[PDB]
């Protein structure tokens, strides 16, 4: 996932607080803030007055600190707030667009971009209107890829995947293959595909006519509540009733039909943040519809099925023969090697089988799970939850496709004594942040977390 | 010819489609849900019945997978004859497959299933006074045996004689079918030409055994003892040859290797009567009589072992016996010490017969011991489930019926077999092993990776660990240089490659008593064959070695039983394979190998002290390339 919040902190300052203008992006770049970091948000939202740091370091006591450091950091890099080395101390203070636009919207306030949808009578249903959207994502989904049909019409989505190289696939030739950033789209499940695809758009379309705010706005506006009525025609902006129309088109708004109504208030909108339930001729057999085979014996026992979900199965493993409830597939070092030779590494597909195929393992992964981690200290021996074999044949079919490595961090140095860096490394290990190390060289390339603690701890 | 699809018949019946194929109706109200057309009969958790379905399908089937969730369905003629001969109701085991199946029974599929319950013999060989003989209780049967050369020909005009169908069953005829029916009391000599023209003719008899018809005299000096080792395959194979109350002789699929006579005395002794044993070759004969028939019951001072070079008490010996085939028929009928065993074969009246391995010497000479005696039983101790003795009329129909086949999972597991480990360790790359695999693509990489001094280091890690938990260890290198030159780097008193037998023995004698020396090494030559050693740390180098037949012999052959429990793993098998050379498509080969033989496998890449055991010679990446300029020679 390129972890779409750090896109608003890459922002500069101004376009934030531009963004911060709407209480609706207020209130909205507020939930995604650490847990510790709303909750130093909320405070110095209301008390109209700067805070000294220290107080701020000993409201949070010991380990949850580093949570302490992980808000601060996603506070200051988005810039919602502004430090002041006043008097050589820290007075911390948002950035007051985000406290009132905050404060106003959540005091009834001025949040007009919020306040932009309108209610009318909602004759979307529940089953009304989002089965084109939802079908809208399986047609496209197929398209991009790449199914047995490949429905995907978005003419504007078509070239933001093939210029943003979403899949690896020839968007020269058509193919809409899946690549490093193909096999990237098939990990991010509903969060970080919806986040993934809405970064490819803004890099497509930011050349001209952006209007970031009002991108941002627009995009915060549909997928901030059901505009419903007067979205896409009152409650969006030129460009943004453009992107609103785009994204009716690409039915990330459900834009109603007519072409010209409120915002048609898809649940598309609200599945990119939610991150909550997923479930969107007149026959739509669920939930457990799809379905798939993963066992102990690396064999295909599929008896629900999706063609698209099983044209994504085929694309890891051979099909050579769709039986009345089966399609002839057997995975193996070779199936899985399908994708090893499109660089696809054995890691997303890991997450992938424990989640996917689920609706016909369900017995199968609950058999698997059998509640064994109370009876794990208990019970030393865990119940096979999640499926090892799998994976080590993976990692070694991976380790057999592989031989580059390289580790994150950074150099340090300026460990004078043994005693420290013994007392450090002896700390690091009880929150485990040391990659690796040496007394000898008194260097290692890890996080910052260890100088972060010393610092602290030396300077108060 | 004389060759019946029938008994090998198995592998197919999996292929269907999805638009002539529907969703089983039952498929909505059903436990099961039967693949008609893909063969496959998953029995999910919810049957139900599905311990019951489970027994059915093994019967008429072989059940491929046997999941937690569902298992698998596979088809197999001598199932379906098996099943057949199993006796479940072909229409009662279709229903509550068709209501258990949800998928509906497929019309191929059902009419095999019904083929397999009436049919796998239809045939009508009737019976008269307690024997077999060329009759039928249908009548397409009493026109066989009517018209048969060997049937009726060789059968005696008497309709049945309560002495003669005991004695004489042309042989003994214990298999035929239904008896107490119209039909004349065949000879003493020739069930070949019986079974030679049901098999040009293609008469698929429905056949029985007849196991107190396996009589055959006042009681021979039968020392009725059970302390030859039971160990529970056997005894529960045994219950299936000794089915309802006295003991049949079936066909029944034994290891060499595992305690096969002891089923074989067993039912000699329970018989009380005169029995002959039969092992592959003369020498083997002894071997047999050696390695476990002193430790069986058996008093070798009655068991005439026959070679015709080895003259040995004929028409003398009081109790059982122990000859072999080429002896007891071959173009090696060679001195009338042979014959005249044959001679006393036919004329002692022979209740039994324990066979070893049929399928390696031609049927026509056990023919030929199935042309002139007529005991009353024999004993089909097979080895393999195809042999080239699987003519139309099956040696099975000959002995009795299947009672231990492929479903090695019902006994075995009842007690009889322990833990074995395997392993496979991945030697770690070094550029020259790859230059050497970047520069030729030929096979002689063999030994250009079994060289790896870093394999010979974890082979030595084995010998200080094994030589610290006194354990034993097998390791399986066909190289001499590079063997020689990790003999060499060890220095223990080691079998290597053309070992001499006596320091062979002497390293065993030191080796297996003496736990000194903990490490032997076993190039190809002991296979085959040797009497191998036991096995509780097996090590192979070598993996071309094909075919893969052979691997599962190796396997069965080199893995021999160990009686040490002080280790938690007592058999364990290894694999030192460098990693990244050209055998990792062949070292992946064995890995599915032994998971489908369902040994307990594992992998130890992560050696506990790799480079902290004793003699790192060649270690460096250099003197592995130096090993490996020294082994691009061999």
């Amino acid at each position: 996932k390129h972890s779409v919040t750090q896109y608003l902190e890459e922002i500069p300052q101004q376009v934030q607080n531009r963004l911060y203008t709407s209480p609706a992006t207020c209130l909205a770049i507020y939930r995604i803030l650490p847990p510790l970091a709303k909750f130093f948000i909320m405070a110095m939202v209301f008390n109209e007055n700067e805070v000294p740091l220290l107080d701020l370091d000993k409201w949070v006591n010991s380990n949850g600190k580093l949570q302490f450091q992980n808000a601060i950091k996603s506070m200051k890099s988005l810039h919602l707030l502004i430090p002041n080395k006043s008097s050589g101390t820290l007075m911390i203070n948002l950035n007051p667009t985000f406290k009132i636009s905050l404060r106003n919207a959540l005091t009834g306030g001025e949040v007009q971009n919020s306040f932009g949808v309108v209610v009318e009578e909602n004759v979307v249903s529940l089953d009304l209107l989002d089965e084109y959207s939802a079908n809208k994502w399986e047609t496209i989904l197929h398209f991009m890829v790449g199914t047995p049909l490949a429905k995907i019409p978005s003419e504007k989505v078509l070239n933001l995947l093939k210029h943003s190289k979403l899949m690896e696939e020839v968007n020269s030739t058509g193919e809409f293959k899946i690549t490093n950033e193909g096999f990237q789209f098939l990990l991010q499940e509903i969060n970080s595909q919806l986040w993934t695809l809405l970064l490819q758009y803004l890099k497509m379309i930011e050349t001209s006519k952006m209007d970031l705010v009002d991108v941002l706005h627009f995009i915060f506006m549909l997928g901030a509540l059901e505009v419903g009525k007067a979205y896409k025609i009152d409650a969006l902006s030129e460009t943004q009733r453009i992107m609103l129309q785009d994204m009716r088109d690409y039915g990330l708004v459900f834009q109603k039909h007519s072409n010209d109504s409120i915002f048609y208030p898809t649940k598309l909108a609200l599945m990119l943040t939610s991150d909550t339930k997923t479930i969107r001729g007149l026959k739509n057999q669920d939930i457990p519809d799809g379905s798939l085979i993963v066992e102990t014996n690396f064999k295909i026992y599929s008896y629900s099925n999706s063609p698209l979900q099983i044209a994504v199965l085929s694309l890891f493993v051979h099909l050579k023969a769709r039986f009345v409830n089966m399609v002839l597939g057997q995975i193996t070092r070779e199936s899985i090697r399908r994708a090893l030779t499109n660089g696809i590494t054995a890691d997303q597909i890991i997450a992938y089988l424990e989640t996917h195929a689920h609706p016909q393992m369900r017995r199968l992964a609950e058999e698997k799970l059998e509640k064994k981690l109370e009876l794990d200290p208990n019970c030393k021996e865990p119940l096979q939850v999640l499926p090892p074999t799998v994976v080590d044949q993976i990692r070694l079919w991976q380790l057999e496709l592989d031989r580059v490595i390289t580790y994150e961090g950074s150099l340090y140095s300026d460990f004078e004594t043994s005693q420290e860096y013994n007392l450090l490394s002896k700390y690091a290990q009880d929150i485990g942040v040391l990659l690796w190390k040496d007394d000898k060289k008194k260097k290692f390339f890890i996080s910052k977390e260890g100088n972060s603690q010393v610092l602290d701890f030396a300077k108060r | 010819p004389a060759d019946f699809v029938p008994d090998s018949v198995s592998g197919m019946f999996r292929s269907h489609d999805f638009s002539y194929l529907r969703l089983r109706p039952d498929h909505a109200s059903r436990p099961l849900w039967i693949s008609p057309s893909d063969g496959r009969i998953i029995l999910e958790s919810f049957s139900p019945l599905a311990e019951q379905a489970q027994d059915f399908l093994v019967t008429i089937a072989e059940p491929i997978s046997r999941p937690s969730h569902i298992h698998e369905y596979k088809i197999t003629a001598y199932s379906l004859y098996a099943a057949v001969s199993v006796g479940l109701e072909t229409d009662d085991i279709i229903s509550v497959l068709d209501r258990l199946s949800k998928v509906p029974v497929a019309e191929s599929i059902i009419n095999f299933i019904k083929g397999a319950t009436i049919s796998y013999g239809k045939v009508k060989l009737v019976i008269k006074h307690n024997r077999y003989f060329v009759e039928t209780t249908q009548a397409d049967i009493l026109q066989m045996l009517l018209n048969d050369s060997v049937i009726g020909p060789l059968r005696i005009d008497s309709d049945h004689q309560v002495q003669p169908p005991e004695d004489v069953l042309e042989r003994e005829e214990e298999d035929d079918d239904i008896d107490a029916v119209h039909s004349f009391e065949i000879a003493n000599e020739s069930v070949e030409v019986v079974k030679k023209r049901c098999q040009e003719i293609d008469y698929p008899v429905l056949e029985e055994y007849d196991f107190r018809n396996d009589h055959r005299n006042p009681d021979l000096d039968i020392d009725l003892k059970p302390s030859t080792q039971i160990r529970p395959y056997q005894e529960k194979s045994l219950s299936k040859m000794f089915g309802n109350g006295r003991a049949r002789s079936g066909i029944i699929v034994l290891p060499c290797g595992a305690g096969k006579t002891l089923v074989g005395i067993t039912a000699a002794c329970t018989i009380k009567k005169s029995v002959i044993v039969l092992c592959t070759s003369s020498v083997s004969v002894m071997q047999w009589r050696q390695q476990f028939l002193q430790w069986c019951t058996l008093q070798p001072e009655n068991c005439a072992v026959f070679t015709s070079d080895n003259k040995e008490m004929f028409q003398t010996e009081s109790g059982l016996v122990v000859s072999t085939y080429s002896m007891v028929a071959n173009t090696r009928n060679r001195s009338h010490d042979s014959q005249k065993v044959m001679d006393f074969l036919t004329g002692r009246e022979w209740g039994f017969i324990i066979l070893d391995e049929v399928h390696v010497v031609p049927a026509a000479m056990f023919r030929r011991v199935v042309s002139t005696i007529a005991a009353h039983a024999k004993l089909g101790l097979t080895a393999t489930l195809v042999r080239e003795d699987d003519k139309i009329g099956d040696l099975n129909f000959l002995i009795g019926p299947k009672l231990y086949e492929a479903n090695w999972m019902e006994l075995s597991q009842k007690g009889h077999i322990a833990n074995v480990q395997c392993a496979e360790v991945w030697c770690p790359m070094t550029a020259e092993f790859y230059q050497e695999y970047l520069r030729e693509t030929a096979r002689k990489r063999m030994l250009l990776y079994i060289m790896n001094p870093t394999k010979f280091q974890a082979c030595q890690f084995l010998i200080q660990y094994h030589e610290r938990r006194g354990d034993k260890i097998i390791v399986f290198s066909d190289n001499v240089y590079a063997l020689q030159e990790y003999a060499l780097k060890m220095g223990k008193p080691f079998i290597y490659g053309s070992t001499p037998q006596q320091e062979r023995m002497n390293i065993l004698q030191n080796f297996q008593y003496n736990d000194q020396i903990n490490t032997i090494f076993l190039s190809k030559v002991g296979d085959t064959s040797i009497d191998l050693p036991e096995a509780t740390c097996l090590i192979q180098i070598s993996s071309h070695y094909g075919s893969r037949r052979q691997e599962a012999q190796r396997l069965g052959r080199i893995l021999r039983a160990k009686r040490r429990n002080d280790e938690g793993f007592n058999a364990f098998f290894y694999s030192l394979v460098s990693k990244d050379t050209q055998e990792m498509y062949y070292s992946t080969k064995r890995q599915a190998f032994l998971v489908d033989q369902g040994y307990a496998f594992k992998v130890i890449t992560h050696l506990h002290g790799m480079e902290n055991i004793p003699n790192l010679a060649y270690a460096s990446p250099r003197e592995r390339r130096e090993l490996l300029q020294e082994v691009l020679l061999k």
